[PDB]
């Protein structure tokens, strides 16, 4: 996360780091059984690291649990990027309370101006490259699908939404994908992409969770 | 060597953090490097063996 600062330890409950030897993406718990994440952050297998902070160090409040089953979207498309969402289902249910938490699926879509919550692992440097072990958060406002669209002229679809600051400075980046945005304690959006991290006039685009709250609840309740 | 071994690296516009490797035509030897996950080059292997094998000459 560019811009941002360090979370409180276990400040977000709901986010998860993905691990196939090492931190990799992001993600979400929805619910004791089940990861949301983004599709481009596919692999065969994956486990899940619960109640994390410091990546680096065993700390003692992390669950480590493995993927039994991975669903990425059925109509992912790998070069638009449009409907880049991912289910992964956990081997055995996490141990909630306190330190980790499942977040809220949206009632509604949210709009232009809501303030969210965005958390990762990511890269913390909009130029050059730095890695934190601990975990950054960053308060950032949904963007109109406006200025979302004179970004990026032709390149965004109506299961996208650009969220961050136009004068740059603050963004996610690289290492956060998978990542939660959560405004009003509701899950409205997962890293995606952007041109870049933290530039001028090029937010971040993350996939709208919103329009697939009915998708998620049938592959769950059929798996 | 096939013509993408002189591609340049490119990490691509998405946010993820996968560890790949890369034929560095300026040190002359396969890298380690960072790949978003999406729309980078063919310079771009999930192994450092593979990249040898087609970049160095394995
Ligand atoms: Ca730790």
């Amino acid at each position: 996360i560019v811009g941002g600062y360090t979370c409180a330890a276990n400040s977000i409950p709901y986010q998860v780091s993905l691990n196939s030897g090492s931190h990799f993406c992001g993600g979400s718990l929805i619910n004791s059984q089940w990861v949301v994440s983004a599709a481009h952050c596919y692999k065969s297998r994956i486990q899940v690291r619960l109640g994390e902070h410091n990546i680096d160090v065993l700390e003692g409040n992390e669950q480590f649990i493995n993927a039994a089953k991975i669903i990425t979207h059925p109509n992912f498309n790998g070069n638009t990027l449009d409907n880049d969402i991912m289910l992964i289902k956990l081997s055995s249910p996490a141990t909630l309370n306190s330190r980790v938490a499942t977040v809220s699926l949206p009632r509604s879509c949210a709009a232009a101006g809501t303030e969210c919550l965005i958390s990762g692992w990511g890269n913390t440097k909009s130029s050059g490259s730095s890695y934190p072990s601990l975990l950054q958060c960053l308060k950032a406002p949904v963007l109109s699908d406006s200025s979302c669209k004179s970004s990026y002229p032709g390149q965004i679809t109506g299961n996208m939404i650009c969220v961050g600051f136009l004068e740059g400075g603050k963004d996610s980046c690289q290492g956060d994908s998978g990542g939660p945005v959560v405004c009003n304690g509701q899950l409205q959006g997962i890293v995606s992409w952007g041109y870049g991290c933290a530039q001028k006039n090029k937010p971040g685009v993350y996939t709208k969770v919103c329009n697939y709250v009915n998708w998620i609840q049938q592959t769950i309740a059929a798996n | 060597k096939p013509d993408f071994c002189f591609l340049e690296e490119d990490p691509g516009i998405c946010r993820g953090y996968i560890t790949r490797y890369f034929y560095n035509n300026q040190t002359k030897q396969c890298e380690r490097f960072k790949y978003g996950g999406c729309l980078g080059n063919m310079n771009n292997f999930e192994t450092l063996e593979e990249c040898k094998n087609i970049c160095e000459d394995g």
